[PDB]
């Protein structure tokens, strides 16, 4: 046996769990941060091994039951891992990195593309940790795992370019880490369409090569699309919602949920991209102040949606203030509804 | 007449001479593909 | 190589590789939308409308090359604000495109 | 001859459809070099 969450020594029982194995303290506490604040117990469950099903269909529904459970934490498991990478907390990343990939061996077999995500976090967050030989690891098995692949999709093989584009990024070559990225653009584009957050989370890495490059005019073109994309569907959210809530009005009433409709994880990166898209294109160009004001309507939007209520206002009122100078009335009047319904609501 | 026959059969046997180099460059890539399968190992 | 998977990789996912490697991004997106466009018609209409009438555009080299030629230097004008420039070279793909297949 | 005439003609469509042969297996063995060169 082994710390199943490094493979050095057993050193310590997991108390919260005796089922989870530790390297002594300094795992035991990112492992017990990482996947027991988020289900701890669970895990429980997945590593009892079973008692005798008795007959073929007790056979039957204990294996079905048991694999969806299993495949539904894997997937929480890899959510968790998502948010910790676009969170900055690569320590935690790690684990439940580790733990959703060796999940995914058991069920599915280390042959797996189903692997391939997994592997693909484990290589992002080497590359949080520096450790860019590791990533590169990672990427090799997913490489040959896909090159293989008799069923890949458009999706997947986009993940897999993305990754490469960011491995690249990691190395030096600004010409691969383009062509990696235009890769991961196009196969999102043809899976997602034109207009797809992911999509623009490729422009949007685009753009910042392209900022790096100080080809300022491709950059911020690349940002405007990205920026495009994120007002749109929020726009999109924003205004089914209040269309519905105007809508119509038995005697029942109603009321709508106010929602993002994201991942949580999407989320984070949602504000990852639109943050660091404000400030280059600040520093980039100042002479076009209106596109930081539609970043920050985009963000004041998905704060609404959230309820993240603080940065709604307040970016809300940086809008309007620079609107009213800037922009036609319509602007104006937007951010001010947008404010009376966060403070409404 | 029969000296084209054979010489279209010499030179088809060059070709399969040629593809069976390209085999064994096969059998190389396949021990190859296994060194890598070997790297998969993902020791920590 | 990589020059190989390009090659080897159809025509289609060639220049599309060449566009957004190179930045003609807003290139891909009108090749995309041109391309489906094609697609789409010549499967829904019915079964022996021009448009089932038509090529497969995937097929046919030269118009991806003509589209290569003209996108690539419409963009690099569209990206100046030398409008006339970009008038020129997407009339240059309209009239080439003046035939009846190409009509819309 | 013809006898000779035939296996000639057969050997004329068979080195074509090697020379298809041919190209095949320098796609396969330049693709399955391809895989070990990139990676
Ligand atoms: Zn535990
Ligand atoms: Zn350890």
């Amino acid at each position: 046996l082994s710390c199943e969450v490094c493979e050095a020594p057993a050193e310590r029982m997991c108390t919260a769990c005796t089922v989870t194995y530790y390297c002594g303290p300094v795992h035991q506490k990112a492992d017990w941060d990482s996947i027991h604040a988020k289900i701890c117990q669970l895990l429980i469950p997945l590593r009892t091994t079973m008692p005798f099903y008795n007959s073929e269909e007790e056979r039957q529904h204990g294996l079905q039951q048991l694999q969806r459970r299993q495949k539904h934490l894997i997937e929480f498991c890899y959510t968790v891992a998502q948010k910790y990478l676009f969170e900055g907390r690569h320590e935690d990343a790690v684990p439940a990195a580790l733990h959703s990939l060796r999940f995914r061996m058991n069920v599915h077999g280390l042959s797996s593309v189903e692997l391939v995500p997994a592997y693909l976090l484990l290589a992002e967050a080497s590359l949080g940790l520096g450790r860019i030989v590791q990533a590169e690891e990672y990427l090799s098995q997913a490489q040959w795992t896909v090159l293989k692949s008799t069923d890949c999709s458009n999706a997947t093989h986009s993940l897999l370019h993305r990754n490469l584009g960011l491995l690249y990024i990691a190395k030096k070559n600004l010409d691969e880490a383009r062509y990696h990225l235009a890769n991961d653009i196009y196969f999102a584009s043809c899976a997602y369409g034109t207009e797809d957050i992911r999509t623009s989370g490729g422009y949007f890495h685009l753009a910042n090569i392209f900022y790096g490059l100080k080809k300022m005019e491709l950059a911020d073109t690349l940002y405007t699309k990205v920026s495009e994309i994120w007002y749109t569907y929020l726009n999109s959210h924003y205004q089914a919602l209040l269309e519905a809530r105007s809508q119509q009005t038995d005697l029942l009433g109603k009321q709508f949920v106010n929602d993002t409709g994201l991942d949580e994880a999407q989320e984070a990166e949602a504000i990852r991209i639109l943050t660091s898209t404000l400030i280059i294109q600040e520093s980039t160009s100042t002479k076009a102040p209106q596109k930081s004001i539609l970043i920050l309507k985009t963000l004041s939007i998905l704060y609404y949606l959230m309820l993240e209520c603080s940065k709604a206002k307040e970016y809300a009122m940086k809008a309007l203030s620079l609107a009213e100078t800037y922009v036609s009335e319509e602007e104006q009047r937007f951010i001010q509804e947008l404010l009376s319904v966060i403070s409404a609501e | 007449v029969r000296w084209d026959l054979m010489m279209k059969t010499k030179e088809h046997t060059k070709k399969l001479h040629q593809m069976n180099d390209l085999c064994l460059e096969k059998k190389k890539l396949d021990s190859r593909l296994n060194t890598l399968q070997n790297q998969q190992g993902n020791a920590f | 190589k990589e020059e190989v998977a390009a090659h080897r990789n159809s025509y289609k996912k060639s220049i599309c590789v060449d566009m957004l490697r190179d930045g003609f991004h807003k290139s891909f997106t009108e090749l995309f939308a041109l391309m489906e466009q094609w697609d789409k018609l010549r499967e829904a209409a019915k079964a022996q409308s021009l448009f089932w009438q038509q090529r497969p555009l995937e097929d046919q080299p030269d118009k991806l090359d003509n589209f290569y030629h003209y996108l690539t230097r419409a963009e690099a004008a569209e990206r100046k604000g030398y409008y006339e420039e970009v008038y020129n070279n997407l009339y240059a793909l309209a009239c080439y495109f003046d035939n009846s297949e190409d009509k819309w | 001859l013809k006898k000779l005439g035939k296996y000639s003609n057969q050997k004329d469509v068979a080195n074509y459809t090697l020379s298809c042969n041919l190209r095949e297996e320098l796609v396969a063995v330049s693709e399955r070099q391809d895989i070990c060169n990139e990676i």
